[PDB]
């Protein structure tokens, strides 16, 4: 019992030059095989005779999606940790500034929502990743969601700061 | 105000306070500027409350912000009609004296 | 009848002063969420508060 | 009536031992000097246990099924609770110091640091009776050499780390077949082993000292043998580690230093997540909620107690109290809490049933002698040693006026006008009364003819006459108002201390040095009558006095009293350990509450052990404080003749045990004692004590609810209004329908009055039935409101009661359902567009 | 200080201070001390002050 | 002294015999009654912004920097009961049908059914930030349902009569969060009609008002004259 997970042609060479610290929670920690088709750009793990492989999967997916060599391994261990991928699709007007304003200037909007909801999010042309916990995930998407649809610049940071302050709260 | 209190949505005549809706954010921002210092008393506060209820329902709210000006006036004169409120709301709760006397007067017999 | 009018004409002015109560004070927070600033850090929020507060200088005795 | 029993303890949120959480930790408890408080901070209110070691307490522990507490003071005299009864199950002497007592995760042992032993005891069972003897010994292990500085119970309770003073550390297994699990000790620190704690796993052992070294250390081969992997260091180069956690679970290392500063790690790989200052004295306690989000740090000087969260870095409370040095206190005019004078200089306002400190005021730059409310809650007086008398408005929160004299005086005490235009105060030094407007600031007068210090001053709540009483054996009585400018002296026996005056201003009781109580009617100024107070007074021994507690004049008299409400008692305090109160009419002693017991206060004993007396001095008066582990307790810099100055350190005695102001509760049968220990809340309650009022054999419970299922309303609630049964009364008062409360409120007999009224104000404040209270209150006040105008004094405290409920939780709906009323017209009602 | 404590503290007061002092405005919540509760949440300046 | 015994007799209403009486719930349905909860948890629902930068430290505190991210999410096997705690149970809006919370989905499902009782039984249940948190993600975009869900539920909820100090922070708490997206889009027919039935029960809560100043004021007047 095996898995094939398809890495693009713009996250292959930092899969190469970060596969050495890729494979050994692969091969140790998890006990799977694994091996990398250079024919089809392809991940495959197989499951030897001596449910992990799911993680595997989801641990070279994450770095498949884009999101780095710490924070895959973030996914691999860390059960209470999710992954949550969406497009955009809520073109000059619509397209080419919600995801400048995901963004921000130098990325600042993106890094401030990053700390405030303790997710981080890796965001491409218009593919939004979020990898944190389900909560977490609910409110850093929620204020995603919020400033591609339009709202106040003001309003989207007060509700940055109380979200930070409140997930952190015990009661 | 007066004759609007005498006779009989709408709280002055409907002429005038359409006339004072279709005024504009310079006449509009000195009328605020007056009414927030009419509201500084107790006895010239209620005509500056009608004439800012009036602006503010047949204004646009989000116009009223972005007029340059009018958040240093709105700062001035929330907390006068707060403690005009905590006054008249005090009024009130000492009105029922009239209340209790009608009780009484009717335990009388 | 004094009772009932009295107290209609004093529940009357109260109701146009708690609706210019909740009427200026969302004007004023909607100006706010408008365009204050952008501080999610709450050290320097409050700082930044502190800073923009409204200052009175009295004159005390020691 | 005078039946009241030791409620609260306001002021000291801590003094001296460790704070421990509830299992589920809603609570925590605190050890206050020999009691223990207990805060429930979720339910916001507060209680302290009834029970009273004979010294300050050590250790606190309590087990995780929340059933029983065990208290160790600081020789040993362990006390056992019952928890959930309040009771004292029983009272277990170890015979030496114990450092620290814990009990099992499993609640069946608990084990205890008893000098250089380890003593491992069973814990007896909540469920079976009290014996003689309910403890049975497990084991005592003896393997270090010095003492023992702390226990940690392994997750399954298995295993017990122990560390101590001696520079190792040891595992000791319960019990006997896996000795040999268990049976290594850790050496490498080269100071006090602070702590000694497992991983989650029970692989790793971490090992904290007091230089500030932890070391790690696992079962490795370098066969297999228990290796240090890795030593960290804190860096903290002046200060050392006071006290030290962790929580296992969630790998996180809390430790307090002697500076203030605290840090907080995720221990295996020593990452500092946080770090920052209590103050400046040393931090004595840390402790640590059992998810491990809450922090409880404790400093012992100040006697200050943070709870903190470290996620959202944010103080769930951050509270200080006052020991020893409280001049004052002030009930609000709903007794809902107590503002408190100290002699650091400040002001400070706790709230009564969430034991805490609302705001805090230091704008005095000397002791506060005296707080007074007036403009019924809005504004608050106090005067201090450093000249001034000022005002602050308690909306907010500003000192908005201060009045000197002219000649630099320093005031003792003060009095204000019930119209609270005029502010009066006296001196000690100067003769004179001082009287300010308020309204203006200026000095409107200074009253003279007293030829003694004006030790006290009231205004008459009603006709608004100041009496004044002063040291050279005289009441005085100043008709200010109207121009008359009227004196009227009284001469009395003895100097004066404590005037007090009658709600109705009728007449004025003092309180002299004699020993007696005299109350004089104003009007026509002669003696209506006296109590002599100096016989039942307990005036302990104090142990540097060479002058027998019989043949002392130290406390023989009281030095602050105070009227009941209905003017019909007297409470009364001094710098004795007793508190008396009285009733005016028949002069004679109610009951008499000792305010402490605790050894470790001066003047309680009466009778000192002559044990402690040797051939050259008692044992008591020797200082060992050169035996001292470190030098900022070695130190002496206590400047030689001080008394009642500031800071406990600069004194060299034993703090005495005093009384320093008295009140009583103006809405709820209650006084509150300004002790050295805090503020002692004593309060009856009507839930014990079967009094009845004029039962026949024909009046029963059984009677009651066959009235009730037979539905005579009125006549089921005058049976348990003459039973006085509150379970029966809150029955009956929730039976009757919505249809008929005004006929039954309308035929409520005038002796039951008072009692529905109080029973509705103590059951309202915290009862959800809120339209029905209300439709109660309304009904009563309707039906029978000429019979309380005219019986003022009757319903004084009972009609407080009410607007204390009307204006504290009803008006908070109504302002709250007001402004969604008016916020949804706003938002309905106008024009959002773009 | 430590005169007025050898003294006991009988002293005799310092002269007078007509000093100065600037107060922001800012909920009375939080000029508070940190606990559950609350006592006004009134703001530190008047209406006359704003 | 450690127990309490039944007054019940030997020889040779188990409340009454027990001396206690366990107050009921609410005495009746047309009667306001609060919550069976402590009283500041209102005022902690109404002001816990102000109330938490009070309890803020005064400086920052000296964190590290090689401090791992999902610090609050890596603990080991007392356990946590918050919302960021939270597991989802067993094809995009905000909150798919694996991704619902279990506020979301209770909202939906008592949308589905007309019954909010569950809805509003986890808003009494659960804490002061669990609520800020979740009426302050309440999809106000664009077709306005799940705001127009929470206010027919509270509808729902003070028809009831119980709980309605909770009730009415809720509504507060709900124009205070996203209060400028129902002026936005006022005169919208769904948010326009809930809220008229929200104003159609709520204008029967002037009883407590007009009860209240009663009391206040003749209370006032017997007291001092």
């Amino acid at each position: 019992e095996s898995r094939k997970i398809m890495v693009p042609p713009h996250r292959m060479t930092p899969l190469r030059n970060s596969w050495t610290k890729i494979y050994p929670p692969l091969v140790e920690h998890l006990k799977l095989q694994v091996r990398m088709n250079l024919k089809t750009k392809s991940v495959e793990l197989r499951t030897n005779p001596k449910g992990a492989l799911q993680k595997g999967a989801d641990f070279i997916k994450a770095f498949t999606l884009g999101f780095d060599l710490d924070d895959s391994i973030a996914l691999l261990r860390l059960d209470d940790l999710y992954i949550e991928t969406f497009e955009v699709k809520d073109t000059g007007d619509h397209l080419s500034r919600a995801i400048g304003r995901i963004a921000g200037k130098d990325g600042k909007t993106k890094f401030a929502i990053e700390n405030a909801t303790r997710t981080r999010i890796v965001l491409a042309d218009s593919k939004i990743h979020i990898l944190g916990g389900f909560t977490h995930i609910r409110m850093a998407r929620e204020s995603v969601v919020s400033l591609i649809l339009g709202s106040p610049p003001g309003k989207v940071y007060g509700n940055l700061r109380t979200v930070a302050s409140r997930l952190k709260e015990r009661y | 105000l007066g004759e609007s209190r005498s006779r009989q949505e709408v709280i002055f005549n409907e002429e005038l306070d359409q006339a004072i809706s279709i005024l504009n954010d310079e006449q509009l921002i000195l009328l605020m500027k007056r009414c927030r210092d009419w509201n500084t008393n107790a006895k010239t506060h209620t005509i500056a409350q009608r004439t800012i209820r009036c602006i503010l329902m047949h204004h646009n709210i989000a116009k009223l912000s972005e007029i340059p000006g009018m958040v240093k006036i709105v700062d001035a004169i929330i907390p006068y009609t707060q403690r005009h409120f905590t006054r008249v709301d005090n009024l009130v709760e000492q009105s029922y004296i009239l209340d209790y006397a009608l009780v009484e007067m009717d335990k009388l017999f | 009848r004094v009772k009932t009018e009295l107290r209609s004409a004093l529940k009357s002015t109260e109701d146009d002063l708690g609706f210019n109560v909740q009427g200026l004070k969302f004007v004023k927070q909607q100006w706010n969420l408008r365009h204050n600033y952008e501080f999610v850090d709450e050290y320097d929020q409050q700082e930044k508060e502190s800073n923009s507060a409204r200052k009175r200088v009295f004159g005390t005795v020691i | 009536k005078s039946d009241f029993k030791f409620s609260n303890l306001l002021g000291t949120v801590y003094r001296q031992g460790n704070i421990t959480f509830s299992d589920d930790g809603k609570q925590l408890l605190s050890p206050v000097g020999n009691r223990v408080s207990v805060f429930d901070l979720i339910n916001n209110k507060s209680f302290t246990f009834e029970y009273e070691h004979r010294k300050n307490i050590a250790a606190i522990d309590l087990n995780k099924q929340g059933t029983l507490l065990i208290s160790i003071d600081e020789d040993g005299r362990a006390i056992l609770v019952n928890f959930k009864a309040r009771n004292v199950l029983h009272h277990f002497n170890f015979k030496e110091k114990c450092s620290a007592v814990k009990f099992s995760p499993d609640g069946r042992l608990f084990a205890l640091a008893s000098g250089r032993f380890l003593q491992i005891w069973k814990t007896p069972d909540v469920n079976k009776d009290r014996q003689f003897a309910p403890f049975v010994r497990h084991r005592v292990h003896a393997g270090h050499f010095q003492d023992i500085t702390s226990l940690t119970w392994s997750q399954d309770s298995r295993f017990i780390l122990t560390t101590s003073k001696d520079l190792s550390a040891k595992i000791w297994s319960v019990d006997s077949e896996e000795k040999n699990l268990a049976a290594t000790t850790f050496n490498g620190h080269r100071d006090y082993v602070m702590g000694a704690f497992f991983s989650h796993d029970q692989e790793k052992i971490y090992t904290v000292s007091k230089d500030g070294a932890v070391f790690v250390w696992e079962f490795t081969k370098r066969k297999y043998s228990w290796r240090i992997t890795k030593k960290h260091f804190f860096y903290a180069n002046q200060a050392k580690v006071k006290c030290v956690t962790f929580h296992p679970a969630t790998r996180l290392l809390a430790v307090g230093f002697t500076s203030g500063e605290f840090r907080l790690y995720d221990l295996p790989d020593f990452t500092l997540i946080q770090q920052l200052s209590m103050g400046q004295n040393p931090v004595n306690t840390v402790s640590v909620n059992q998810t491990g989000e809450w922090l409880a740090f404790g400093s012992s000087k100040l006697g200050q107690l943070l709870v903190y969260e470290w996620q959202s870095e944010s103080y769930i409370l951050k509270q200080q109290g006052h020991f020893d040095s409280t001049n004052s206190l002030a009930y609000s005019p709903d007794g809902s809490r107590v503002v408190t004078a100290s002699e650091d200089g400040k002001i400070k306002v706790w709230d009564i049933t969430s034991g805490f400190c609302l705001a805090t005021f230091e704008e005095h730059t000397s002791s506060v002698t005296a707080v007074q409310f007036a403009k019924r809650g809005q504004v608050m007086f106090s005067s201090s040693l450093d000249g001034t008398v000022r005002a602050w408005d308690l909306i907010r929160y500003r000192n908005f006026r201060t009045f000197t004299g002219t000649e630099r005086i320093q005031f003792n005490c003060l009095a204000v006008d019930p119209s609270g235009e005029v502010v009066c105060a006296g001196s000690l030094d100067n003769f004179d009364i001082h009287v300010w407007s308020v309204q203006t600031g200026q000095l409107l007068d200074a009253l003279s003819g007293h030829e003694g210090p004006v030790s006290c001053l009231s205004f008459s709540q009603e006709n608004s006459v100041l009496a004044s009483a002063s040291w050279d054996k005289t009441i005085r009585i100043w008709s200010i108002f109207g121009r008359s400018q009227q004196v009227e002296p009284i001469e009395v026996y003895s100097d004066v201390l404590a005037l007090s005056m009658r709600p109705d201003g009728k007449e004025v009781a003092v309180s002299t040095l004699k020993g007696q109580i005299s109350i004089f009617n104003i009007e026509d100024a002669k003696q209506v009558g006296n109590i002599d107070c100096r016989k039942d007074i307990i005036s302990g021994r104090f142990n540097q006095d060479r002058f027998t507690a019989k043949n002392s004049e130290r406390s023989k008299f009281f030095t602050t009293i105070h009227y009941s409400f209905d003017g019909m008692a007297i409470v009364a305090g001094g710098n004795n350990n007793s508190i008396c109160l009285y009733d005016v009419p028949n002069e004679v002693l109610l009951k008499r509450f000792i305010v402490s017991r605790n050894m470790a206060l001066n003047g309680t004993l009466e009778f000192l052990n002559s044990k402690k007396m040797t051939e050259a001095g008692s044992l008591d008066l020797i200082d060992d404080a050169g035996e001292n582990s470190d030098l900022e307790d070695r130190i002496d810099n206590s400047l030689p003749g001080s008394q009642r100055g500031g800071d406990l350190s600069t004194r060299k005695m034993r703090p005495e045990v005093r009384v320093t102001s008295v009140q009583f509760s103006p809405t709820a049968n209650a006084f509150a004692a300004a002790s050295t220990e805090g503020l002692l809340i004593y309060s009856t309650n009507d839930t014990i004590l079967f009094d009845p009022f004029d039962l026949d054999v024909d009046v029963t419970p059984h009677s009651t609810v066959e009235a009730l299922r037979e539905k005579q309303f009125l006549n089921a609630l005058v049976m348990a209004f003459r039973l006085n049964e509150e379970y029966l009364i809150n029955k009956v008062y929730e039976a009757i329908p919505i249809k008929e409360i005004p006929l039954v409120a309308s035929n409520i007999p005038a002796i039951y009055l008072p009692r529905i009224l109080k029973f509705i104000g103590d059951f309202a404040i915290e009862s959800q039935h809120i339209e029905f209270n209300l439709i109660w209150i309304k009904a009563l006040l309707s039906a029978s409101g000429g019979y309380i105008n005219e019986h003022k004094y009757l319903f004084s405290t009972a009609m407080r009661s009410i607007q204390r409920f009307i204006v504290r939780v009803a008006k908070e709906v109504v302002n709250t359902t007001t402004d969604n009323k008016y916020t949804y017209r706003f938002l309905v009602s106008t024009d959002g567009s773009m | 200080y430590k005169l007025d404590v050898l003294s006991s503290v009988h002293f005799v007061p310092k002269p007078a201070s007509t000093s100065l002092e600037i107060r922001v405005e800012t909920p009375t919540i939080s000029m508070e001390d940190a606990q559950p509760l609350y006592m006004s949440n009134a703001s530190s300046l008047a209406p006359q002050e704003i | 002294q450690f127990k309490t015994v039944s007054t019940r007799t030997i020889d040779e209403l188990n409340d009454i015999d027990f001396n206690t009486y366990t107050s009921l719930e609410q005495i009746d349905k047309e009667l306001l009654t609060l919550s069976i909860g402590p009283r500041s948890k209102m005022n902690t629902l109404l002001h816990l912004d102000v109330i938490r930068k009070r309890s803020k430290p005064k400086e920052a505190p000296k964190k590290s920097e090689k401090l791992p991210f999902f610090l609050q999410l890596s603990g080991e096997k007392s356990v946590r009961e918050g919302i960021a705690h939270e597991t989802p149970e067993e094809f995009k809006v905000t909150g798919r049908l694996g991704f619902e919370s279990h506020f979301t989905k209770q909202l939906r499902e008592g949308s589905q059914s007309k019954d909010y009782s569950s809805l509003l039984a986890t808003l009494i249940n659960f804490s002061p930030a669990a609520v800020d948190l979740e009426i302050r993600s309440l999809n106000s975009f664009e077709p306005f349902d799940e705001i127009v869900w929470f206010i027919d539920a509270l509808t729902q909820g003070l028809k009831s009569n119980k709980n309605f100090e909770l009730y009415e922070t809720f509504m507060s708490l709900l124009f205070k969060a996203h209060g400028d997206v129902i002026h936005a889009n006022n005169k919208n027919q769904d948010i326009a009609s809930a809220l008229q039935n929200w104003e159609d029960v709520h204008k029967k809560e002037d009883r407590l008002d007009d009860l209240v100043k009663f009391c206040m004021g003749v209370a006032a007047f017997v007291t001092t004259a």
